[PDB]
RNA sequence: AUGAUGUCAUACUUAUCCUGUC
């Protein structure tokens, strides 16, 4: 089993992001880190959105992302910290769209080791040098310098190890050219590792010491060194020399103390926290972020507390020193975990869950009634910050992508034929279940119902160098319509065409002039009023046309080709010789014209004798056949467009063929897009040129990064279609429907998978689906909150202390505490509590947004699994089980209790009641349906539970489990239970004496956290860090029986995905296709796996792979079998991503690589494309 | 690889008529 | 290695100078001692590259050539990302045979 | 019947090494 993983949908969560010019430019780019992929964003300023320039894989864990320029430079470096024991240097070349390693020099070993540099990286302000350093006992310090051609070079690292010694957070102090010195917090452990009573670890804080990097001496030495009141989290480097005072400013729980080196006295300032808070007040607060703006007037700074509160940090100075440091918050935003404050107003908010956000910076965020606690303000007391809406920031967009890594189905629940993506993903209040569609979003601007029957439309500009569309032509079966796009489209009669016939092209020939083309012959609309007319020769008719920047084809009736020359004079002259065709003419298609050149070369003219023909528009082989190629159908329509430009040709079936352009016909494709006449249609995507085809689907193909993307529109079939550009759809396209005219652009980039969000309440767990009700029923249960009575019970307490204050008694703050119902999912969720949680059962309906019912817990009731089956007991009464636990919430507080509840599915999975609740000694983690009755694993003891009039009667149970039951997949004959770090083990229970006996287990323990069953003997399940592994059992094996076990499991495939899977489903994604092991990410990416059909491609794949090893390294100085080997060593996987690189790396290396493979580049990239397209979308 | 291409050519002959459906 | 157990490795500081090779020990790795297979280059010390100490052959001390290099046995095994293998000691070895 | 220390040959390995000098 040789299988092939491949990635469908890229990983969304940000976990760095920082800002600068990274292109060289005055524009600021957004360079994010995500889990396995490098992303650079470049916001628009007038747009207000972000767009993704660049995005590659660098093949590893990027644990640190820091940029940084030298001294009168004018292009900031991107230094990239991995898990690799190397450091990367990365310089975005703009003319390449590609990341261009400056420096890559080894420090360690391989992994995120504590002994390994990596985890932390800071740099100079001043660009002189950078400070790589380990969690522990290991920090290096390399010194960047400029050579004589203006090229960045590393010196030799500096060792400044320190043994005992843990690193929380380091960062560069601001010097004015001075030695530059590295500040970190610090916590020496020696003591505390040679003190059996504990005296010695408690009274132990963390120590700032800041090390001096001597420039004269080329070492680096501990010069300042001093004690903390209490432990910090992070720290905020303050800008000094000539801008502001030298120092920073050290983060902690409820405190702030910004302390610098020398003379300045330390001067600290507690949190700010919101007023009448609901959560514990045992709970501290410390801050999750920080973003710093620095100008050349002043400099402030924006942190954002635990609860989303981001506070505008100010500080006070006097002329040497620092008087006070003055906190006021701006707004409230969400939970992220980078903040990016760029220039002109512009504010990035990376989330750490769910979507993210880019508040521009609107207002300064003083000058305001907001209280700024100052740091000189004394109090014995903490400044209650109140929680106003961020009246500083307006968020100018949002990248809700993927951070989840929780449930997905993968089912067609909708009347289409393509399954959709049903995945819940969120944390919280911000969940939400959103159906992933592949497709695309079409934003319909305008809809105006058409009289008659329309059989095409046009969009012609007045002018070539007007920026936007003038005339709009609608072609009925009877006549023509023409209107004027001025904001105020109407029908309009004055443009020249006299559309009393139906038009077959319309198009812009000169630079002022058009050209309208009719069956009944040539209409010419110059500038001024002049019509220049040319009617068709005898009794025929023009039946099709082609139309250009700089030529005019036409066929007339019994195939006779008519063509028209541009002069440049202005006027149209027609050839002097007319070419028959064989067949008569059904399709014609014109290239456009370059800018450099003055005519089109090639023509396409499709016959009906299921051919196509390539006739020669130059002047020396005009009229004349330069390429044939037969055709499996009738064609319909033909387009050729740039992008090295391809021909493509529809047919009259559902299905079409592309071929290159060249003066022969070079490689072909073809796919099934059908049931409907493929035709074509040009239009301009994101400012190239693309294609867009008229079917049962309609399909958007257009190249990315020298990679072709096509994904069908999420709405109705149309008829015909043509671009469109005014002042209010800039980049259109106008869609011709059945009697109906629509105004759509699409706006998003939903190539990928486009989805479609519904909200919930808290964190969902797991989700099943109704086989009858065909509806979806989640639990969403989060641990460390409360449950809505409970709140409310809280705030009436809370009220009712505010009372007892018997202040002049005469003050009702009630009234305003209680009404005001603040958002969980904007204003961050109140919650808190050590064993506390909230779980909340909820049925809704896959079609629309709304929930059918809703069911909540209690205030201690965590529910864990989920299940909704029949019982053979009963008849056909669906029930849903679910499972939910007692008093939990991490391993230092151990279970206490579980119970059961059961639900009716009343009106037909509408509605759920309550028939019994049967508790439970463990936690059930595990309900799953077998042979009529219900497998409930609590803890180690699976137990088959029956359905019973009180309680479920435990029919069986079984004790063999080693720590705890995770998971349990049940096949029809043997069932397979997944433990929490032991691997899974196939279990057979006798259906005679009621006894679950396991013949079969493991040889390697792993964490599994979700699993598959493949067939009868092989299973495929994921693991806790981030790899994938498939058992199969062996054909030998005995199921019938009465270290560990005597049968052993071997496995079949191992790899290491790098993101935490936790849903796995094998499917069909697209009708036609191959099913593939599709699966899930909690970094927000989806990935398939496709096993190989052919061992020649899979060894083909192989030597493609590594021949890409050698020819093409990631940017992260890691090892491609390294990171394919962290956890398990890799058997029988190819990774597709690396092989993808192939069209994005040098033409020459792909030229050398296709030499080593005995092939072409094109042939390798149609080799590639060709299991894609048999096992994706 | 050649008779195989063959073959892969009807290999991709399903996925297209798949699309269709 | 192989033609000495008893000598023993400077493991200082990896700085900027590429490390070289004489030309009676020319082709021979570091750490592996191989003929086949070079992957990474061999980087010196500081201190073990100043004045008369540079253009010296890390294994040989000689006059060193042409630059050495790691074996891919080496470096796949993680052993080319340590210090600086410069031959500091030399015992056992050369010190007999001056005399005859 | 192993094992022990012991004076004394004999094979084997290290791709061991023969122009080194003030």
């Amino acid at each position: 089993m040789f299988l092939y993983n491949l990635t469908l949908q890229r990983a969304t969560g940000i976990s760095f992001a920082i800002h600068g010019n990274f292109s060289g430019t005055k524009q600021q780019e957004i360079v994010v880190s995500r889990g396995k992929i490098l992303e650079l964003l470049r916001p628009d300023p007038n747009t207000g959105k972000v767009h993704t320039l660049l995005t590659v894989e660098v093949f590893g864990v990027i644990r640190s992302l820091m940029a940084f320029r030298l001294t009168g430079g004018t292009k900031d470096y991107i230094v990239v910290g991995s898990d690799s024991g190397r450091i990367v240097i990365l310089e975005y070349q703009p003319s390449k769209n590609m990341f261009e390693k400056i420096h890559q020099e080894t420090f360690g070993k391989s992994g995120c080791r504590r002994i390994v540099p990596g985890q932390f990286l800071a740099v100079d302000p001043k660009g002189r040098a950078v400070m790589i350093s380990a969690i522990e006992k290991q920090k290096l310090v390399y010194i960047l310098n400029r050579d004589a051609a203006a090229r960045l070079t590393i010196s030799s690292p500096l060792e400044a190890h320190k043994a005992n010694t843990l690193v929380y957070h380091v960062v560069g102090v601001d010097v004015g050219f001075e030695n530059p010195m590295f500040a970190c917090l610090e916590m020496d452990y020696e003591e505390a590792d040679n003190d059996p009573t504990g005296e010695a670890a408690a009274n132990t804080q963390q120590t700032l010491t800041f090390y001096e990097l001597d420039l004269g001496l080329n070492h680096v030495v501990r010069k300042y060194s001093e004690p903390l009141e209490e432990h910090g989290n992070f720290l905020i480097t303050v800008p000094g020399g000539s801008d502001g005072p030298s120092g920073v400013l050290i983060c902690s729980e409820n405190y702030i103390t910004y302390k610098n080196f020398g003379d300045q006295p330390d001067i600290r300032c507690p949190i700010p926290r919101r007023r009448n808070d609901l959560d514990d007040p045992e709970r501290g607060m410390i801050f999750v972020c920080s973003a710093t703006h620095k100008t050349k007037s002043m400099f402030f700074f924006l942190a954002q507390t635990e609860q989303g509160d981001i506070f505008k940090i100010t500080l006070e100075t006097d002329e040497d020193m620092v008087t006070e440091i003055r906190l006021k918050y701006f707004d409230t935003v969400p939970v992220a975990a980078a903040m990016c404050v760029l220039k002109t107003g512009f504010l990035f908010v990376a989330s750490e869950f769910g979507n993210h956000y880019l508040y521009q910076i609107a207002h300064l965020g003083d000058d305001d009634e907001e209280p700024e606690f100052s740091s000189a303000m004394p109090l014995e007391d903490t400044f209650f910050f109140q929680p106003r809406p961020l009246k500083n920031l307006v968020l100018v967009d949002e990248l809700d992508s993927l951070s989840p890594i929780l449930f997905c189905q993968i089912a067609d629940l909708a009347n289409e034929d393509t399954p959709q993506l049903y995945v819940a993903c969120g944390r919280g209040p911000r969940s939400s279940l959103r159906v992933l569609r592949h497709g695309l979003e079409v934003s319909e601007m305008a809809v105006s119902e058409l009289p008659g029957n329309p059989n095409a439309v046009w969009t012609v500009r007045r002018h070539i160098e007007d920026e936007f569309d003038a005339y709009i032509i609608v072609s009925f079966v009877n006549a023509t319509l023409v209107l004027s796009i001025g904001e105020t489209v109407e029908e309009v009669t004055d443009s020249g065409f006299l559309g009393t016939t139906p038009t077959l092209s319309c198009s812009l020939l000169g630079d002022d002039a058009l050209v309208q083309v009719y069956p009944d012959g040539i209409r010419h609309i110059r500038a001024d009023k002049r019509v220049n007319e040319w009617k068709t020769p005898g009794k025929k008719t023009i039946v099709k046309c082609a139309v250009n920047q700089r030529q005019v084809v036409i066929a007339l009736t019994g195939g006779e080709l008519v063509y028209f020359e541009m002069d440049p004079s202005g006027q149209l002259n027609e050839y002097t010789e007319r070419k028959e065709m064989s067949a008569d003419v059904v399709c014609m298609s014109l290239a456009n014209v370059p800018p450099g050149e003055q005519r089109s070369r090639f023509l396409a003219v499709g016959l009906v004798d299921n051919t196509v023909r390539i006739i020669s528009l130059d002047p020396s082989d005009c009229l004349q056949p330069l390429s044939m190629q037969a055709l499996p159908a009738q064609p319909e329509s033909l387009c050729i467009v740039e992008m090295f430009l391809y021909l493509n040709i529809g047919l009259q079936n559902g299905v079409l063929l592309r071929t290159v352009l060249d003066p022969v016909t070079g490689d072909l494709s073809d796919t099934r897009t059908g049931s409907r006449p493929v035709k074509l249609f040009r239009v301009r995507m994101q400012g190239q040129e693309a294609v867009l085809a008229m079917s049962s689907r309609s399909w958007l193909s257009y190249s990315y990064q020298s990679r072709f993307h096509l994904t069908p529109l999420s709405y109705e079939t149309l008829e015909f279609a043509s671009g469109f550009a005014s002042e209010q759809c800039p980049e259109g396209i106008v869609a011709i429907s059945t009697n109906t005219l629509r105004i759509l652009a699409l706006e998003k980039l939903g190539a990928v998978f486009n989805q479609v969000a519904f909200p919930l309440q808290y964190t969902p767990r797991k989700f099943v689906i109704h086989p009858e009700s065909n509806n979806l029923i989640i639990i969403e249960t989060d641990h460390n909150a409360y449950t809505e009575a409970t709140k409310a019970q809280r705030k009436q307490q809370m009220a009712e202390e505010m009372v007892e204050a018997a202040g002049e008694l005469a003050a009702e703050m009630a009234a305003a505490f209680l009404n005001e119902n603040l958002p969980e999912s904007i204003f961050g969720a109140p919650k808190a509590g050590n064993g506390q949680w909230a779980s909340v059962i909820r049925v809704m309906n896959p079609i629309q947004g709304n929930t059918l019912d809703l069911v909540q817990l209690e205030q201690n009731e965590a529910a864990f699994s989920v299940a909704v089956c029949r019982f053979s007991n009963t008849g056909e009464d669906w029930y849903v089980l679910v499972g939910v636990a007692k008093d939990l919430i991490l391993n230092p507080r151990s279970v206490a209790g579980g119970f059961v509840y059961t639900y009716k599915l009343v009106n037909n999975g509408e509605k759920l009641e309550f028939l019994h609740k049967t508790p439970v000694e463990e936690v059930p983690a595990a309900i799953a349906p077998f042979q009529g009755r219900v497998l409930i694993g609590v803890g180690k003891l699976l137990r088959v539970y029956d359905l019973g009039k009180k309680k479920l009667l435990r029919k069986c149970e079984n004790k063999h489990i080693a720590n705890y039951i995770s998971g349990i997949q049940t096949i029809g004959h043997r069932v397979i239970v997944s433990d929490v770090q032991e691997s899974f083990i196939w279990v057979r229970y006798k259906r005679n004496e009621n006894q679950l006996i396991i013949f079969a287990d493991d040889t390697y323990p792993r964490w599994v956290t979700t699993a598959s069953l493949l067939d009868y003997d092989t299973v495929a399940g994921a693991d806790k860090f981030g790899n994938i592994c498939v058992v199969r059992l062996p054909p030998n094996t005995n199921d019938e029986v009465d270290n560990g076990a005597s049968q052993k499991a071997e496995v079949i495939m191992n790899y290491h995905v790098g993101e935490t899977v936790l849903s796995l489903q094998k499917t069909t994604l697209i009708p036609g296709g191959s099913e593939s092991l599709v699966y899930t990410t909690l970094s927000g990416g989806i990935g398939i796996l496709v096993p190989f059909t052919s061992h020649e491609d899979h060894d083909f794949f192989q030597h493609v792979e590594m021949h890409l090893r050698s020819e093409h390294p990631p940017l992260c100085g890691r090892d491609h079998l390294s990171f394919r080997s962290y956890y398990f060593p890799v058997k029988n996987v190819i990774d597709g991503d690396l092989c993808e690189q192939f069209n994005s790396m040098e033409p020459n290396k792909q030229k050398n690589v296709s030499e080593e493979l005995d092939r072409t580049p094109p042939e390798v990239s149609k080799k590639l494309e060709d299991i894609r397209t048999r096992y994706a979308f | 690889k050649k008779q195989d291409l063959d073959d892969e050519e009807k290999t991709a002959k399903f996925i297209e008529e798949q699309v269709r459906r | 290695a192989k033609h000495h157990p008893d000598l023993i490795f400077c493991r200082k500081q990896a700085g900027v100078a590429i490390g070289r090779l004489c030309e009676k020990c020319d082709g021979k790795c570091v750490i592996c001692d191989s003929y086949v297979r070079p992957c990474t280059l061999v980087r010196i010390c500081d201190e073990c590259n100043y004045g008369s100490y540079q253009g010296r052959c890390v294994i040989c001390g000689g006059p060193g050539v042409s630059d050495a290099y790691y074996c891919k046995e080496c470096t796949i095994q993680e052993k080319d990302r340590d210090g600086c293998p410069k031959i500091v000691n030399l015992g056992s070895s050369k010190t007999d045979l001056f005399y005859e």
